[PDB]
């Protein structure tokens, strides 16, 4: 049986600052989100 | 411009063990310097275009 | 994730831009131990 390792890909956030808005856009880089931090 | 790369210290140094992540924090900000250095390359490669 | 910007950058406020934070952590579920079926114990009492 082959071994393919887990836990790959980064987490990037896109937000305006604290004097503007609290909304955060989150970029998942390189990982397909059709399959899918606390 | 050239190829923009990013190197994580979690998957490269450690073999996904609990002992390697606990002893990485004793060395501190050594991987804080390397992630800010590869970020500052990738800002200036977009300014070259 | 607004406070993940404040945790990694070690700053009280947030500056406008795009910041790299962290990576995925996938917790394992079970543990698999594989050993073949041998009904014979080793003769350690013969040499002792």
């Amino acid at each position: 049986l082959d071994i393919t390792p887990c836990s790959f890909g980064g987490v990037s956030v896109i937000t305006p600052g604290t004097n503007t808005s609290n909304q955060v856009a989150v970029l998942y880089q390189g990982v397909n989100c059709t399959e899918v931090p606390t | 411009s050239m190829t923009k790369t990013s190197v994580d210290c979690t998957m490269y140094i450690c073999g996904d063990s609990t002992e390697c992540s606990n002893l990485l924090l004793q060395y501190g900000s050594f991987c804080t310097q390397l992630k800010r250095a590869l970020t500052g390359i990738a800002v200036e490669q977009d300014k070259n275009t | 994730p607004l406070s993940e910007t404040k945790c990694t950058l070690k700053s009280f406020t947030v500056e406008k831009g795009i910041y790299q934070t962290s990576n995925f952590r996938v917790q394992p579920t079970e543990s698999i131990v594989r050993f073949p079926n041998i009904t014979n114990l080793c003769p350690f009492d013969e040499v002792f």
